[PDB]
């Protein structure tokens, strides 16, 4: 019911901020942030109302709402919505970040910020319906329509520092990996839908009639293997990873566009959602090659983030890192491994969130973002390094904040499961720690090693402070209590490992 | 007994107004405040001694909420208070009460009033959690809460990146130990289901009675943690490195809270321990070797505060000791009492640091007895209590306690190699007071100075922990046996002392002897660098770390999946040259692929 209104209030919204600024240049980010207090009141609307602490496991499909229309019936395609516990989750998180980032560019005063923040809510939008669809082609559908935008901004409204080939070569590869990656998840989806049309005789791209399909060992490997592929590429599970720092580092400066649809982990809820439950032996059968892509994948985003003389390909590659664990969570087959994975794609969301949030401000003092060029900013700046510290202390998995929650829950189930890898991801925890405080010393720590990095720097904007204390205090009610995330999700999450469990 | 939450929730207002304070309330109110916040969290520790003692020494149990309930796993949010809790309670309170109090006097003048006493109060506060836990995950929080403060407050004086390297090794060598601790952690739960600590002792040996191997991995990695967490081997070599913090720091760290942590770890889960009579034995071993070790880097050092570091580590390692031997109830005694002492001996070699103008080495001070008398009297009776001088010091009833129960259950090498330890902790220590204190010149803290000095003499001996019914008692000493122990462990003390005076007192003729010859060099070289274990870390651990982030900075699977790239764009620009925009080559390109396709159509006829 709400969620067609959920999906389509961005879309509305970034068509009024489009058309509205012709009434001034100062209307549209008031529209932009309206739109997404809508959302969000939605968002929680249907968090208050879904009684999803109450819900128990029935087995997929089971879900709190549910929306259904005819859209390419020729191929029994549907505009097929559905929410549960899990998909409220990152709704909810798409909310809130979407607040976020459109509180964080509200000092552009631009002659096109209508464009801007409308390519902005049609991120929002895409990922909202990538968040909520469950037919497949209409997730193939939001999964490349929200990728548009978010090449428009990196590639125009990008960087201003750096050079605009940098920024297009950025961009063009971003959308090359993407696209690419979703058309193998599109043969995929093409193939197992004939392949349950020969074994039935029906038309259909719905995900819960796809479940039950009769595959060969094989053939189910190949369909697994491609939507693995698209979700490595979106997630990023390496080699398939360097289009996040590239992307990074070209993005605008403010941070919104990587708190719209970059940070946000719509490739691990695939992994959760269509790949074990679609093709549970299969995902079985891979579970050591992509939990060591995990391993690799932690190890080396850490070796990478410790390399990094710049602060976001630093976060891009703890992003990496952090993704390597819920890589290794996803494929356990844990409930325990998997309650853990969603409190840390909550708690990495918020906390990246924070640190992109921060680095744009430092780069709006210092006007670098070098760390060679900077050090010693404790003394010459008022609230940013103390909150920066806080957020550093958080990536590394400090107790007090959700990521060392779902870290370790990540790790206690995959203990129950397989040692080596647990062994081995801790050590990873050790190399995070590493890099935290690498950042936090050449950053904010020392002598000024320049001569912007020695002069005082004025204070942060009242709204900019509290977007950034409201980041802390969730991360710390996350950290303390995760409790009423966990019975939100609890239900989807029971579903899904039963489902992984019980058919193979 | 209810406001035993009170005792982090008020260093945790503290920290909370401390840090968005900002420097910028006066620094009267931001001592007010921070001293204050931990002299009610001592109020309150001592309000809960009475209540506890008023109730017949009942185990006291404080629910809170549940931290998160995940099927099987249910890890609660519960506080606990036994007499082994209210010990360590009390001890943090109290000595950190006095080191707050020492600081507020101390940090005058200085920038970052404020951020000092928030992360003293964070740590206080992390503290009260980690020994009031009643189950290993909310121990573990506390754990990794006193590690991140220890890091913030090492590196105090962020302007120099010394103290950042220091803060850095500190952080990250006991990281290493957090994650050995989390193994044993992953574990115990996987094999009893239960993270608390009564609940893991009683279905501990209902589980493991067909095999105990994972248990001898749990309490190995418990005592892996332990040994990063107390800086024990082979994770000893971040204390030394990190000593580059101020006076209170120290103190806090080395006396009241840093390394008491892994001696409460394996007091707390003893009947694990006790069912791995083998992971025991290594915790003994370990402690002895480490004491060694320290008292004989100890022995050649030329900085005050690295020589109280290793002192410091050298009685953690007569800790580790009497856990080896079960004499538990002399471990905490002995934790208790050189809390005392090392506090009023730290504190007053940061007052020796202030009236010697910023001098931290010992061979350039000289004749601090005439210059400053109570300071010098602070460090008589630390040093007498650190020696075990008998009969007058803490220190001595609790080495005479410890090596009682080491030598009533057994073990003779442990006891010989406490009884060397001791001559040689006497050695460094006289040493150092009789060069720092003898040759030739060249109300707020002390008030606190006055309570180390009464507590670190046999008044601080009259006080006794109520460890009966929580640790299990140890094996009692013949009549002659431990009046010969205590005979033997007077004599070496007074002897060492004496030796001290041999050497040091008079001018070092003899001394510079065996300093400047060739083995003398060489073992002093040896010792000054910790035996060479920072140097094996570094070239073991650090420097393939550095070189393999050094070959991957430029990304090579990114080439590697670039790889396509070029090679499309290769194959773009040959195949251009196909259009040459000659028409003669269109029509012969026409014929090559109707002779191409013609052929092809024979062939698969
Ligand atoms: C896990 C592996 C198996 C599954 C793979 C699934 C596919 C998706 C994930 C892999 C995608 C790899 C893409 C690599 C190229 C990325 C795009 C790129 O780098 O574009 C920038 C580059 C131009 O940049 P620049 O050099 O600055 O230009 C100035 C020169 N005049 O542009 C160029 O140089 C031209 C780019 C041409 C188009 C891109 C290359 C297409 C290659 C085939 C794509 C399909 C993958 C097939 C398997 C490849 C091997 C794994
Ligand atoms: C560059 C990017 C794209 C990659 C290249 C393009 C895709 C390549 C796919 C190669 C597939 C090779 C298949 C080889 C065997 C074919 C014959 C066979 O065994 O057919 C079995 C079956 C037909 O017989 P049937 O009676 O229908 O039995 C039903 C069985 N469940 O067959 C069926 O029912 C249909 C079988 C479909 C198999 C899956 C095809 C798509 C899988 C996803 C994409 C490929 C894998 C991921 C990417 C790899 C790296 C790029
Ligand atoms: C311009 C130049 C540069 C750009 C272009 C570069 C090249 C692009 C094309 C690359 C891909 C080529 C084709 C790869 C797929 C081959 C499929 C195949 O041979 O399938 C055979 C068989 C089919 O299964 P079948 O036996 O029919 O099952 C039914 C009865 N059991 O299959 C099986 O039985 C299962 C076989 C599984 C292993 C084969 C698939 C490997 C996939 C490699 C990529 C993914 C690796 C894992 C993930 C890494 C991280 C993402
Ligand atoms: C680790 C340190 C010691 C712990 C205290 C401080 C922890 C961090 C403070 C911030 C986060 C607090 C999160 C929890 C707040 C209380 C709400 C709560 O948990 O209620 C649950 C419980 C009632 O529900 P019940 O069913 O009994 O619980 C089982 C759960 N299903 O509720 C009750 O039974 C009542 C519990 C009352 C607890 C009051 C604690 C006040 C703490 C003030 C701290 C101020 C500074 C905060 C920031 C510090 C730095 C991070
Ligand atoms: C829980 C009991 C203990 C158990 C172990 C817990 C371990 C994990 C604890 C996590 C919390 C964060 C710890 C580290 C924070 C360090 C912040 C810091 O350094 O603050 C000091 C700084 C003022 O220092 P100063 O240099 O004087 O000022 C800057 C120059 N003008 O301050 C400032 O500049 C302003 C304040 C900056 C941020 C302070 C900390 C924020 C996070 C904690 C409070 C969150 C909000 C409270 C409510 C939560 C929800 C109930
Ligand atoms: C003890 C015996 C048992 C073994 C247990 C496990 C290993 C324990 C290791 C203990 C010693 C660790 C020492 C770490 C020192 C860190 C501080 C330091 O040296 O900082 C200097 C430097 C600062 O960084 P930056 O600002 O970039 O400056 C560049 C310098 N010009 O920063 C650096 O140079 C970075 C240093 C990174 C250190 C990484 C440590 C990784 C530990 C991996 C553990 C592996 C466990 C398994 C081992 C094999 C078992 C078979
Ligand atoms: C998806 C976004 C999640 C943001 C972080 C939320 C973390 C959980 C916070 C829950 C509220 C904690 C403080 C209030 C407790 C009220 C308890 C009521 C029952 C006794």
């Amino acid at each position: 019911m709400l969620l067609p209104w959920l999906i389509l209030i961005p879309f509305i919204g970034g068509f009024l901020c489009w058309q509205t600024e012709r009434f001034g240049v100062k209307v549209p980010r008031w529209i932009a942030l309206i739109t997404m207090g809508l959302t969000l009141a939605l968002s929680l609307q249907l968090w208050l109302q879904g009684g999803y602490s109450l819900t128990q496991s029935a087995g997929i499909p089971q879900w709190q709402s549910e929306f259904d229309m005819p859209w390419i019936p020729r191929f029994g395609i549907s505009i097929h919505l559905a929410i549960d516990g899990l998909s409220l989750l990152m709704v909810v998180l798409t909310g809130l970040l979407g607040v976020l980032a459109v509180l964080c560019s509200w000092k552009e005063i631009e002659k096109y910020q209508g464009f801007f923040h409308l390519n902005l809510m049609w991120i929002l939008g895409g990922v909202i319906g990538v968040f909520l669809a469950i037919d497949m082609f209409l997730f193939f559908f939001f999964w490349e329509m929200m990728l548009v935008p978010m090449y428009f901004l990196i590639a125009l409204w990008g960087h201003k520092a750096s050079d605009g080939k940098t920024r297009i070569t950025a961009a063009t590869k971003f959308f090359i990996y993407t696209q690419a990656s979703g058309l193998v998840m599109l043969i995929a989806i093409l193939a197992l839908v004939f392949v349950h049309y020969n074994a039935t005789g029906v038309w259909t791209f719905n995900y819960e009639e796809l479940l039950n399909t009769p595959m060969s060992s094989g053939v189910e490997y190949l369909l697994m293997l491609g939507f693995f592929i698209a979700f490595a590429v979106k997630m990023p599970v390496v080699p398939l990873h360097g289009w996040l720092p590239d992307a990074h580092s070209q993005a605008p400066t403010a941070g919104s566009v990587d708190l719209a649809g970059i940070l946000l982990k719509t490739a691990a809820y695939g992994l959760l959602r269509f790949s074990l439950p679609l093709f549970p032996n299969a995902s079985a059968e891979f579970a050591p090659i992509a939990m060591w892509l995990g391993v690799i994948g932690i190890f080396y985003g850490a070796w990478m983030a410790f390399a990094q003389t710049d602060i976001k390909r630093l976060i891009a590659y703890t992003s990496v890192s952090h993704m390597g664990f819920v890589l290794i969570a996803i494929y356990t087959g844990s409930q325990l491994a998997y309650q853990g994975a969603v409190i840390q794609m909550i708690a990495h969301g918020l906390s990246a969130a924070g640190l992109f949030i921060l680095c744009g401000q430092l780069y709006e003092r210092i006007h670098t973002r070098d760390m060679r060029m900077m050090g010693g900013l404790w003394s010459k700046m008022k609230w940013l390094p103390a909150l920066s510290l806080f957020f550093a202390v958080a990536t590394l998995g400090m107790p007090g904040t959700g990521n060392f929650v779902g870290e370790f829950m990540i790790l206690f189930g995959s203990f129950q499961v397989v040692p080596v890898i647990t062994v081995i991801s801790t050590f990873g925890l050790v190399f995070a720690s590493v890099y935290s405080l690498a950042m936090l010393h050449r950053a904010y720590f020392g002598k000024a090693k320049s001569q912007i990095a020695s002069q005082e720097l004025p204070g942060m904007s009242l709204r900019e402070l509290f977007m950034i204390l409201l980041l802390v205090v969730l991360l710390v009610l996350l950290g303390f209590y995760p409790q009423p995330i966990l019975d939100t999700s609890h239900s989807a999450i029971g579903n899904i490992q039963q489902w992984f469990v019980n058919s193979v | 007994m209810n406001m035993l939450a009170l005792t982090i929730i008020l260093p945790l207002i503290g920290f909370v107004l401390l840090a968005f304070s900002r420097g910028r309330w006066s620094e009267n109110v931001s001592a007010i405040v921070g001293v204050g916040s931990v002299g009610l969290a001592a109020l309150v520790t001592a309000f809960i001694g009475v209540d506890f003692f008023a109730n017949g020494e009942q185990t006291y149990s404080q629910p809170l909420w549940t931290w998160m309930s995940v099927g099987d796993f249910n890890i609660g949010f519960n506080l606990v208070l036994d007499g082994l809790s209210l010990t360590m309670l009390s001890v943090v309170t109290g000595v950190g009460f006095l080191i707050h109090m020492y600081a507020s006097w101390y940090m005058r003048g200085e920038e970052g009033y404020s951020r000092f006493f928030a992360y003293t109060n964070l740590f206080i506060a992390s503290m009260v959690v980690l020994v009031l836990a009643d189950n290993l995950l909310l121990m573990y929080l506390g754990w990794e809460g006193v590690g991140l403060c220890s890091y913030l407050l090492i590196g105090f004086y962020y302007t120099d990146p010394k103290n950042g390297a220091a803060a850095m090794k500190a952080f990250v060598v006991t990281r290493v130990g957090d994650v050995f601790l989390a193994f044993a952690l992953f574990i115990l739960y996987n094999e009893l289901g239960t993270l608390n600590f009564r609940e893991m002792v009683e279905l501990a040996p209902a589980h493991f009675a067909d095999g105990n191997n994972m248990l001898m991995w749990a309490t190995l990695m418990l005592l892996g943690g332990a040994v990063g967490k107390s800086a024990q081997l082979p994770l000893q070599t971040w204390l030394a490195d990190a000593m580059a913090g101020p006076t209170p720091v120290s103190a806090l760290i080395h006396a009241a809270t840093m390394v008491t942590a892994g001696v409460y770890l394996i007091a707390r889960t003893h009947g694990l321990f006790l069912m791995t009579p083998e992971v025991l034995h290594l915790v003994g071993i370990v402690g002895a070797v480490t004491l060694l070790l320290a008292g004989f880097a100890a022995l050649v050092q030329t900085d005050i505060k690295r020589v109280l570091a290793y002192s410091t580590m050298s009685q953690i390692g007569y800790m580790f000791l009497a856990l080896g031997v079960q004499a538990w109830d002399a471990a905490i005694f002995h934790l208790m009492t050189h809390a005392f002492f090392k506090a009023l001996l730290f504190l007053a070699s940061g007052s020796v640091i202030l009236a010697c103008h910023h001098e931290q080495n010992i061979f350039k001070m000289g004749g601090l007895r005439k210059s400053i008398p109570l300071v010098y009297l602070c460090f008589l009776v630390g040093g007498a209590a650190l020696s075990a001088l008998p009969l007058v010091t803490a220190g001595f009833f609790s080495k005479d306690e410890i090596l009682a129960g080491a030598m009533a259950n057994g073990h003779i090498n442990l006891m010989v190699a406490g009884l060397v330890g001791a001559f040689m902790t006497s050695l460094y220590t006289f040493r150092m007071i009789f060069i720092v204190f003898h040759g030739k010149e060249q109300v707020t803290h002390s008030l606190p100075l006055i309570v180390l000095l009464i507590l670190s003499t046999f008044v601080g001996a009259l006080i006794v922990p109520p460890l009966q019914g929580v640790l299990p008692q140890t094996t009692e000493l013949a009549h002659g046996s431990m009046l010969t122990l205590e005979i033997t462990s007077g004599v070496v003390a007074v002897v060492g002392i004496l030796l001290a005076a041999w050497l040091w007192l008079g001018k070092r003729t003899l001394v510079t002897s065996i300093a400047n010859s060739a083995p003398g060099r060489l073992l002093s070289t040896w010792w000054y660098n910790a035996w060479g274990f920072d140097w094996l870390y570094d070239k073991v651990f650090v420097k393939p770390f550095l070189g393999i982030a050094w070959l991957l900075k430029r990304d090579p699977l990114n080439s590697m999946m670039n790889i396509p790239a070029v090679l499309s764009r290769f194959a773009g620009k040959g195949l251009l040259l196909s259009e040459n925009g000659y028409l003669r080559w269109y029509v012969a390109s026409m014929s090559i692929g109707a002779v191409v396709v013609l052929a092809l159509l024979m062939v698969l006829r």
